[PDB]
């Protein structure tokens, strides 16, 4: 009956290792490059789409960049379908924190909550986990700008500069040589574009296949302005940094 | 008339099946008028492999050797094949063409 | 797939407690213990560098013994070495890398 | 090193043979295509041109190619659905070339021995050179080539050996005075991963 | 200066003296050939002729005849003739047969073969103990078994149990078991035969087993002995083709060896060293656990062990004054002595490239990078993260 | 290979097993009293197939009964010998079988007839087929003069899935017995024989070593004793303790479990 | 293949010419060289290239070596290769075997081909001692480490593991550079066009442009290659690749 | 086909019948010059015996 068609999907291997999580990391390597760089005045999130076409409208698309709350946005690298569930869970959770403490959610809390769901699915129910890796750009008062990567097992790790998805190794090695702690958002915008030009997922990097967003404290009175740049505002910055 | 069953030509020795139909063919080219009866061709039928074992690849070679004799640089004259198959669904589009 | 070392004090007690729990559902108290990679190697070191009869007398010798055990396998400066000390009745202090560096250098020189 | 004649009863070198001798027969039928011409075609008029450009044209005019400056035309892979004559395409052209033509099969490269199979493919390659220019057509390479490398028993390893040797020998060394070998395939799923190219 | 002069004195008189004595004696022998000698040598030529075909003596039939097997496909029933008798012969010895009419006319080979030449060695091994340094505990299983009964078989008699018999070196590549076999045999003070089991594989029939048989005959003459059959894994169970075979002879060879383990008399005086990659690279058909005794399991060097191994290598390496041993050990995790050997050589290559005499610490890191390169594992933080 | 009533009893076989009492029933009972079989009208058994893992002691047991029953013991092992080569082994099988039958009161053992008097071996390690002549001779010989005058035929096979059905049919085999991996207390007993021969500690617990072991054959227990001897020599004692055997069991278990 | 040339000079030339220098500054001698990388990189062409300057007998040896059988079997001419090579000193053996034995006989050390190869390798050590040092290079060439034989398997087990990179844009442009002279030099220097538009995984793809370009020039009845002859030629070679790249670039998740 | 590994085309000898001479008739042939001298019964392998 019911037990006949089950194969015990989520279990350890003799190494201790969870089959579905190992498999999940392969499918995130299919999905495009997403890079996060934490400057000392913001966080730059820059992602190259895994789809491009001349018939594809990419001028209203925000398929990787999604705002969870006013101070925390994510870039997506993995299954867009799977990610959608976690994105609306995050919105509910951040609003719930705001409702109960009348204070904006710290970046640590929101990431931890999502991580618990991913662990839970391999723990019980036989459910597949979400095969996505997110880079969280977030501001909070206490720790300032915080950068985080989450993996499909359900664990989060802090960084200063990091890449997930396609070409994680190549992007990382370039970042190690170029990254400095004296970098500003201006410098980080230029670095992100250059790294994506050397880790390009075809033979060209273009504005229309670039999604780009920052969170900058350069808005007046110490306030933080999340700006998701349109592809023609990306184009302006593409000529500025001399990619084109 | 050569009544030959096609499950009858199969050997683990590679190219032995290809050898057998090639000689059968050379005999038929000499012995005109001749009809070659390939009966139950479904045994060495099927298509693909190359993730199979070399037994399959030989069956695919034999199936292909068939293919060589009929059309290619060899032709039929007053030679003639009748192929019999008991299931047409084992049988392959390359021979239903 | 997770095993823990749960340690601490009870309220109005200066008795140190060191327990190990494992994913089997069993737990055991220990005078000293080690889990994780190369637990056999560290444990073997502790047979000669720890006595059941006599624990490290001072806080500092206990701290340097734990630094000394880590400097076997872990190595690689005080970067990857962490030390948390709990002292009786809710006094938790964490000894930063700078503190650890001093302890490492003393052990290295002496050895 | 090449074949040579020895006396039967004197057991000595009295006479010499061409190296062409003691090597594979070249078309087991008569060499040329039966009454089937460009008239009968009925295709594929353009692509047949591309085949003429590749196979006959360098062989007839060498000087012309020397003018462009390019090395002479590389091997041809004929793939597509069947009933396209692709096999007939090579025979029709070769007819009209008026150069030697070589007809061995992939189902003739077979062996039930040890290394006897790779040795047969070897006699073709050298033989092509001796009776130069030459048009080499192999009818099948589908199950003589392997996408996934196997060696499950000894008998998987023998097929593999023929693949190895074909690639290495393919290749240019002294450089080819032939048109570079032509092969035909029902599909390329049963070819190698990247070693054709 | 004077240490030269004294050696000079002795070595000149002995060599020189001898040359003059040999030089005169070749003449003193040849001048008289009268009486016994001329007669003897003459008969021996007549019974013989030219050419003489190599043979092999399978058996003697007790009527002054023998069964012989030629290098030509036929085999033959021959008469025993000449100065060589059946008392002077023994089965399995190579013998001279006259071409035209097959009869044993003599011997000059006396069981000398191109396999016999490779096996022979009665000299001490090249490596002594801890050249081969370290895998001390591994030596402290091989020595127990191999050195100790040869030295005093007494020990086992007082203990009250059968002596040890053979050892199976098995487990990790790159631990030097092919070197280790040498190290021990020096220490004991014994004769050391060495043969590679790949040369006991033959495409000729009945030849496979003849080659296995020669080994134990030799071993018994020069006893105590330690015989190294290097790579019994290479007889293995393998197959050349299965459509023209090659997999018959493999079995017959494997079999001839299992029999002479015990069957060459119950002795730990006819020790064997069998090196094998794993046991499941052998024919699974096997002799019982005590007949081969202790199986010696090689495993990866630990942190302490590979300091030892590394240290050996780098002493040999010249112009490395900027390298400190410890720091090499810190960065690396557990690995064979094999890969230490490579890293040291790749580090000379880099420094030769650059055209700089010195070998840096920095240099060595580049060599670590190259060796470790394609061992990468990201499913380590797949489980951990 | 052939012997002649070798001195082994049930005392020297470690434990009494069910498979020993099934041997008693084939071998001793018709030899001692063929009378009772006759009056009953049950045929006396003379056929036994012995199969199990190796190192269980099957060989010790055949001899045990050989001594008890008082019958000369002829052991032939065909895959040990080199006599197999195209019917050359067919002669070994013909001759010895007929010779043993001449002898009164006798036991014939063709051992390891997995091949060499067993099934084909074409698909095997070898490409052999020499084995099928030797099988051909064996089949006939056990019908050439029956009733045999109380001469028992034993057969050793490791796996009884390597023996030909012609051989399996009745008269050739009249009892079938699987040898069992000896029990923990039964290993205390197999150990006891080896340990009494060895100079050891008096008051040793045999049962302590057997507790520590999991199911291990008697051949293993013989190797462990030699192994413990070695470690005893290394410390410069020639009198062993329970301690040398703790070591010895650890060596074997980790060593063998992984592979063969 | 800029890096690759510079590494392999040290590897091949220097042990031959000065076996003592190689030992003095560093340590040991190489016991082998193993070439691997994608097809079409021209590794076979490299081994020919370096051997010219080395001044030794580049024999090669094509394919499997079980192929000899007509004077007797090829199941010991692997082994005895050690001897044959020694005789013809100073000699370079390009024993090639591209490998298609897979992962199957890596386990164990199975295969009879692998035994004989193993036996030659056991031999192979002795060469540093049988007439002193090395003067004969054993250059093996295989496509990858996965499909490889068991005896050749582990890093540095036959010495020197050298991965050949797929060529960079700057490298593609240099590979293009040489074929241009051989052909008729372009009008308008449009050499950089080809290099920017695509980068291959092989020196073969570059070469593929040259030949493709001369189909179009030939037809137009103009000898000289031009930008237009180039634009058609890069479009033809890139067609093969764009089609398999639109199916993961579009209609994906 | 000889057991000397040769294929030989022989003029039929008048001694024997053409009706005995079948595919795999075992035949005596003269050692010197090769001519069908006589006929022999067929031998059967061990593979034949089990089955029958
Ligand atoms: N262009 C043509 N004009 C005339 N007849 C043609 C033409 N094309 C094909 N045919 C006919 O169809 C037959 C089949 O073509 P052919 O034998 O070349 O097949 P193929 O495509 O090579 O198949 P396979 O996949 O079996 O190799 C020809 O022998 C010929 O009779
Ligand atoms: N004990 C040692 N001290 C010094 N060098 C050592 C030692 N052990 C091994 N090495 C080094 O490592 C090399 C590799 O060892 P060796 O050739 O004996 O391998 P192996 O374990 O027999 O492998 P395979 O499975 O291929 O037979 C030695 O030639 C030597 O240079
Ligand atoms: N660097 C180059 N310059 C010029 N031509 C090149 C270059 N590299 C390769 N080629 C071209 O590509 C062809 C194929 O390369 P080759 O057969 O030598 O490759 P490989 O990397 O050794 O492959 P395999 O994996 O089949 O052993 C060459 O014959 C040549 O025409
Ligand atoms: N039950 C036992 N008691 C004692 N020794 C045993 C026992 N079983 C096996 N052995 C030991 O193992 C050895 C080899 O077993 P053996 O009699 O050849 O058997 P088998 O036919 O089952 O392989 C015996 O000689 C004996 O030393
Ligand atoms: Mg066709
Ligand atoms: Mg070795
Ligand atoms: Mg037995
Ligand atoms: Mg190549």
């Amino acid at each position: 009956g019911s037990r006949r068609y089950d194969s015990r999907t989520t279990i350890f291997s003799p190494e201790g290792r969870l089959y579905q999580v190992e498999y999940a990391l392969e499918s995130i390597s299919h999905a495009g490059t997403a890079i996060g760089i934490m400057a000392s005045d913001g966080i730059v999130l820059a992602a190259e789409r895994k789809v491009t076409s001349t018939l594809l409208e990419q001028d209203t698309s925000t398929e990787k960049l999604y705002k969870l709350n006013d101070k925390i946005a994510v870039a997506v690298a993995g299954l867009t379908a799977d990610a959608e569930i976690l994105i609306n869970t995050a919105r509910i959770h951040a609003q719930n924190y705001l409702k109960t403490y009348n204070e904006d959610i710290p970046v640590e809390i929101l990431v931890r909550r999502l991580s618990d769901i991913k662990q839970g699915y391999t723990q019980h129910g036989g459910l597949r986990p979400f095969g996505v890796s997110f880079i969280y750009a977030g501001y909070d008062d206490r720790y300032g700008y915080q950068l985080y990567t989450s993996n499909p097992s359900g664990n989060y790790t802090g960084w200063k500069a990091i890449s997930v998805g396609a070409n994680t190794s190549a992007a990382q090695t370039l970042l190690q040589m170029d990254y400095k702690d004296d970098m500003k958002v201006d410098d980080a915008i230029e670095l992100a574009l250059k790294t994506l030009s050397k880790t390009t997922d075809s033979s060209a990097l273009t504005y229309d296949r670039l999604e780009f967003a920052t969170i900058r404290k350069g808005a007046n009175d110490g306030e933080v302005y999340q700006k998701i740049f349109k592809p023609q505002e990306i184009k302006d910055i593409l000529v500025k940094t001399g990619i084109t | 008339f050569i009544f030959s069953p096609a499950s009858g030509i199969v050997d683990k020795y590679i190219g032995e099946s290809a050898r057998i139909i090639r000689e059968m063919f050379a005999y038929a080219k000499e012995h005109e008028p001749c009809i070659i009866f390939m009966d139950e061709v479904d045994a060495i039928g099927g298509r693909r492999f190359s993730e199979g074992t070399s037994a399959d690849r030989e069956i695919q070679r034999t199936l292909m050797e068939l293919l060589t004799q009929m059309d290619g640089f060899d032709n039929l004259g007053q030679t003639k094949i009748i192929m019999a198959t008991n299931r047409p669904d084992t049988l392959d589009p390359a021979l239903l063409r | 797939g997770v095993s823990t070392l749960i340690a601490g004090f009870d309220p109005r007690d200066d008795e140190p407690k060191l327990y190990q729990t494992e994913p089997s559902g069993i737990y055991s108290s220990w005078s000293a213990q080690t889990i994780g990679r190369n637990s056999k190697t560290v444990r073997e070191f502790l047979e000669k560098n720890y006595d059941r009869k006599e624990p490290p007398a001072t806080v500092e010798e206990c701290v340097k013994l734990t630094v000394r055990s880590l400097l076997e396998v872990v190595q690689t400066g005080a970067k990857n070495i962490e030390i948390t000390v709990v002292k009786p009745d809710s006094d938790i202090v964490a000894l930063s890398s700078e503190e650890i560096n001093q302890y490492v250098t003393q052990i290295e020189q002496e050895k | 090193s090449m074949s040579v004649a020895l006396h039967r009863h004197s057991n000595a070198l009295v006479d010499i043979l061409p190296p062409d001798s003691d090597s594979s027969i070249s078309v087991m039928g008569e060499n040329e295509k039966p009454d089937v011409t460009y008239a009968d075609v009925g295709g594929l008029d353009m692509q047949k041109q591309e085949i003429r450009e590749a196979v006959e044209l360098p062989l007839v005019q060498a000087d012309l190619y020397e003018q462009i400056g390019i090395d002479p035309p590389r091997g041809v892979l004929l793939y597509g659905p069947p009933g396209t004559g692709k096999t007939m395409l090579v025979k029709a052209v070769a007819n009209s070339t008026k150069a030697a033509f070589i007809r061995v099969n992939g189902s003739e490269f077979v062996h039930k021995y040890l290394g006897e199979g790779p040795r047969m493919v070897r006699d073709v390659f050298r033989l092509a050179r001796e009776n130069a220019p030459s048009i080499i057509f192999i009818d099948e390479v589908d199950s003589i080539a392997t996408k996934r490398f196997d060696a499950q028993t000894g008998s998987d390893r023998e097929v593999q050996r023929i693949l190895i040797e074909l690639l290495t020998q393919m290749d240019g060394f002294d450089q080819s005075t032939n048109v570079k070998v032509i092969m035909a395939t029902n599909r390329a799923d049963t070819l190698d991963p990247a070693l054709l190219r | 200066t004077r240490c030269k002069l004294k050696l000079l004195r002795m070595e000149r008189i002995k060599d020189h003296l001898l040359l003059e004595e040999e030089f005169v004696s070749n003449s003193e022998i040849l001048k008289p050939f009268e009486k016994k000698q001329e007669e003897e040598k003459k008969q021996l030529e007549e019974i013989r002729g030219n050419p003489l075909s190599i043979g092999t003596l399978e058996e003697i039939i007790d009527d002054d005849h023998a069964i012989v097997t030629s290098p030509t496909m036929p085999d033959y029933y021959v008469s025993i003739l000449s100065f060589v008798d059946k008392e002077l012969l023994e089965p399995g010895c190579s013998v001279l047969l006259h071409h035209k009419t097959m009869s044993i006319v003599g011997v000059l080979q006396d069981d000398a073969d191109p396999m016999v030449s490779v096996m022979k060695m009665d000299k001490s091994p090249t490596e002594s103990y801890s050249d081969i340094g370290g895998l001390e505990s591994q030596i402290q299983e091989i020595k127990e078994s191999v050195e100790l009964p040869l030295t005093h078989p007494e020990l086992y008699e007082e203990m009250g149990i059968k002596p040890p018999k053979g050892v199976i070196l098995y487990g990790a590549p790159g631990t030097g078991k092919t070197l280790l076999a040498k190290a021990v045999a020096n220490q004991t003070s014994a004769t050391f035969l060495r043969i590679v089991g790949s040369e006991l594989i033959q495409k000729y029939l009945g030849d496979g087993p003849r080659l296995c048989r020669q080994i134990f005959k030799v071993a018994g003459e020069n006893a105590p002995s330690i015989v190294f059959i290097d790579e019994i894994d290479a007889i293995g169970t393998k197959r050349y083709d299965s459509n023209s075979g090659g997999e018959r002879e493999i079995q017959r060879t494997m079999l001839e060896l299992l029999n002479q383990l015990d069957g060459f008399d119950d002795r730990g005086d006819v020790k064997v060293i069998m090196a094998t990659n794993k046991i499941e690279t052998l024919d699974p058909a096997l002799i019982r656990p005590g007949r081969i005794d202790r199986k010696i399991l090689f495993e990866n060097p630990d942190l302490s062990t590979k300091k030892k191994i590394l240290g050996i290598h780098t002493s040999k390496m010249n112009l490395s004054e900027d390298v400190n041993l410890e720091t090499l050990v810190t960065t690396k995790d557990d690995l064979s002595g094999a890969d230490i050997q490579a890293m040291c050589t790749e580090a000379g290559l880099l420094a030769l490239r650059e055209r700089r005499m010195q070998v840096t610490a920095e240099d060595f890191k580049q060599a670590k990078e190259r060796v470790m390169k394609n061992k990468v594992e990201e499913n380590l933080e797949g489980l951990y993260l | 290979t052939v012997e002649e009533k070798p001195d082994v009893t049930y005392s020297d076989v470690g434990g009494c097993k069910d498979q020993i009492e099934k041997l008693r029933e084939v071998v001793e009972l018709p030899l001692l009293s063929p009378e009772r079989f006759a009056t009953l009208g049950i045929d006396p058994p003379k056929g036994i197939l012995l199969y199990g893992p190796p190192g269980t002691g099957k060989t010790l047991c055949a001899r045990a009964v050989a001594n008890r029953t008082d019958a000369t013991f002829i052991r032939v092992i065909g895959s040990e010998l080199v006599q197999k080569y195209v019917g050359e082994g067919a002669r070994m099988v013909r001759e010895l079988f007929e010779m043993a039958r001449t002898k009164k009161a006798c036991i014939i053992f063709f051992d390891e007839i997995d091949a060499v008097g067993g099934a084909r071996f074409d698909d095997g390690a070898g490409g052999d087929n020499e084995v099928q002549r030797t099988m051909l001779e064996l089949i006939t010989q056990l019908d050439g003069f029956d009733p045999r005058g109380n001469i028992k035929v034993m057969f050793a096979t490791n796996r009884p899935n390597t023996l030909d059905p012609a051989l399996l049919r009745p008269g050739r085999i009249d009892r079938k017995v699987e040898f069992s991996l000896p029990d923990l207390e039964g290993r205390a007993n197999i150990f006891r024989i080896h340990s009494k021969s060895m100079s050891v500690e008096r008051g040793i617990r045999w049962e302590l070593i057997s507790r520590l072991c999991p199911n291990s054959t008697g051949a293993e227990l013989r190797s462990v004793c030699t192994e413990a001897g070695m470690f005893a020599i290394r410390a410069r004692r020639k009198v062993a303790t329970e301690k040398d055997f703790l070591k010895a069991v650890d060596k074997v278990i980790s060593g063998y479990k992984k592979f063969s | 293949l800029t890096k690759q040339i510079k590494e392999i000079k040290e590897v091949i030339e220097l042990p031959v010419k000065h076996p003592e220098l190689f030992e003095s500054l560093g340590i040991a001698q190489p016991k082998g060289v193993i070439l691997y990388g994608p097809p079409g990189t021209g590794k076979t062409l490299l081994a020919r290239a370096v051997a010219h300057h080395t001044d030794c007998k580049f024999i090669r040896v094509s394919g499997a070596e079980l192929v000899q059988k007509y004077i007797g079997e090829g199941s010991r001419m692997v082994r005895e290769l050690f001897v044959m090579a020694r005789e013809h000193a100073p000699s370079i053996i390009f024993m090639d075997e591209i490998d298609s034995i897979g992962s199957t006989r890596v386990e164990g050390s199975g295969g009879g081909d692998s035994e004989v190869q193993r036996t030659m390798l056991e031999l192979l050590n002795q060469l540093d001692g049988f007439e002193t040092s090395k003067n004969i290079k054993i250059i093996m060439a295989t496509n990858r480490l996965d499909i490889l034989d068991p005896a050749l398997l582990r890093p540095g087990r036959i010495d020197r593991k050298i991965e050949f990179p797929p060529p960079s844009v700057a490298a593609r442009a240099e590979i293009l550079r040489i074929h241009s002279r051989k052909m008729n030099l372009t009008r308008g220097i449009n050499l950089r066009k080809v290099a920017e538009k695509m980068n291959g995984c092989s020196g073969a793809d570059v070469k593929g442009v040259c030949t493709e370009a001369g189909m179009y020039a030939l037809r137009e009845r103009r000898i000289h290659v031009t930008q237009e002859d180039f634009e058609l030629a890069v479009g033809k070679v890139m067609n093969k690749n764009q089609e398999t790249a639109i199916s993961v670039a579009k209609l994906f998740k | 086909k000889t057991s000397s590994r040769q294929t030989v085309f022989l003029p039929m000898v008048g001694l024997v019948d053409p009706d005995k001479l079948k595919p795999n008739d075992l035949v005596g042939v003269n050692k010197d010059s090769y001519l069908i001298l006589d006929t022999l019964p067929s031998e059967f392998d061990s593979r034949v015996k089990a089955m029958e």
